[PDB]
């Protein structure tokens, strides 16, 4: 009578911790820090899988519809759960990976990837400048499972409209929980959705940053071939709240 | 990864 029901139960769906199983007992070099965010990125895109195996509405999506919607959005999850972890564990004063992989200013200046730490980094800031709320997140994360489909749509075209429209619905009811004015409720969802649409920017340059990372550790025109429609606009459909 | 998150839908 306090929280919402749904909101209940995608806290309770919510992944356990993940760590990278990285050693911070040795001098970091740029392949060990590489090396870690790869292993631990594989475990969380497990973990990606199988949430959403337990929220409404999903399962009931065309097969095909679900691993796309999965292959789309999984960087924009993932890099939103860096963000909320960073945000709450250390006041988004530093990049919050995993409980065994931390990156403070000084070790994203000397990491491998320093501009990509900076990038990553603008989210984290966002959350403590906007005060983001445990229920306005987990509305949110949904939200970015649900915000890009293909140029041509969805198999199940109708059905995930109507599931897209039922979070947005769970938002309004999280942010309600604190923004009781109509004006000010108004504001803030417009604040919230505004800053999942600056996501679909963002998303690209981290595929981008994945694609050059990975040429340079091999020194090849096919693999580039299928990561263009993720760091590139006009192939498929970003979902905008605000025109 | 498309065939990693496929074989880990359908477990
Ligand atoms: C140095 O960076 C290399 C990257 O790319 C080289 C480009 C951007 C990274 C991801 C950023 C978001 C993220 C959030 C986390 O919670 C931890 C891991 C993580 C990233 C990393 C990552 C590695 C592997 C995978 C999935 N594997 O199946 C997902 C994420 C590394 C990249 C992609």
């Amino acid at each position: 009578q306090l929280i919402p029901p749904l909101i209940n139960l995608l806290m309770s769906i919510e992944p356990d911790v993940i760590y990278a199983g990285h050693d911070n007992t040795k001098p970091d070099t740029s392949s060990s820090l590489l090396t870690s965010l790869n292993q631990l990125g594989e475990r969380q895109l497990l973990s990606v899988v199988k949430w959403s195996k337990s929220l409404p509405g999903f399962r009931n999506l065309h097969i095909d519809d679900q691993i796309t919607l999965i292959q789309y959005s999984w960087m924009s999850l993932m890099v939103f759960g860096l963000g909320w972890r960073s945000y709450k564990h250390v006041s988004g004063q530093m990049l919050y990976f995993a409980p065994d992989l931390i990156l403070n200013e000084q070790r994203m200046k000397e990491s491998s990837f320093y501009s990509l730490c900076l990038t990553m980094w603008q989210i984290p800031q966002e959350f403590v400048k906007l005060q983001v709320s445990q229920e306005e997140f987990l509305c949110m994360k949904v939200l970015l499972l649900l915000n890009t489909i293909p140029l041509e749509g969805l198999r199940s075209q109708t059905q995930f409209e109507e599931m897209r429209s039922s979070y947005i619905r769970e938002l309004i009811k999280a942010i309600g929980l604190r923004q009781k004015g109509v004006v000010s409720s108004s504001q803030r969802f417009y604040q919230l959705t505004k800053l999942l649409d600056n996501l679909h920017d963002l998303v690209k340059q981290l595929h981008l940053y994945c694609l050059n990372t990975f040429i340079q550790s091999r020194a090849m025109s096919e693999v580039i071939a299928a990561q263009l429609p993720k760091i590139l606009a006009g192939m498929v459909k970003p979902l905008l709240f605000h025109k | 990864l498309e065939d990693i998150i496929r074989k880990a839908l359908m477990g």
